[PDB]
């Protein structure tokens, strides 16, 4: 017998596409999901400002009457 | 040139209110509520007289 390297009986396949999955999200539905937590945010800001605002004025209260 | 007038010690000791910073602060609001009604007298006479050694009753 001969004792050679050979391919047994042909071999597999091998891939050559560029495999791309090009996967995420799209223009509008990733700007508006940012635009959308972006506003939440401003919302919240808004509720936190305007209530630290009161609290701010009831420690203007606390100096002027402290003062005389 | 013209002589100053500054009233003595005779008329300058009353006992201070000797509390802290912490303490003064946080009773504020009782202390501007039921008192503080003549001070706003002794605010007054300050500001339509500029001159301490006036206010001081």
């Amino acid at each position: 017998v001969k004792q050679d390297m050979p391919p047994v009986g042909g071999y597999g396949p091998i891939d050559y596409k560029r495999n791309l999955p090009r996967r995420g999200l799209s223009g509008y539905s990733m700007f508006a999901v940012g635009i959308g937590a972006l506003l939440f945010g401003y919302w919240s800001m808004m509720r936190w400002n305007r209530e630290r605002r009161r609290l701010q004025i009831e420690d203007f209260e606390a100096r002027i009457a402290l003062m005389p | 040139p013209g002589i100053v007038e500054l009233p003595s010690l005779e008329d300058l000791k009353v006992q201070e209110v000797k509390v802290s910073s912490s303490v003064l602060k946080a009773a504020a609001h009782h202390y501007g509520a039921q008192c503080d009604k003549p001070n706003k007298e002794f605010m007054l006479c300050r500001w339509e007289e500029k001159d301490p050694r006036r206010c001081l009753e």
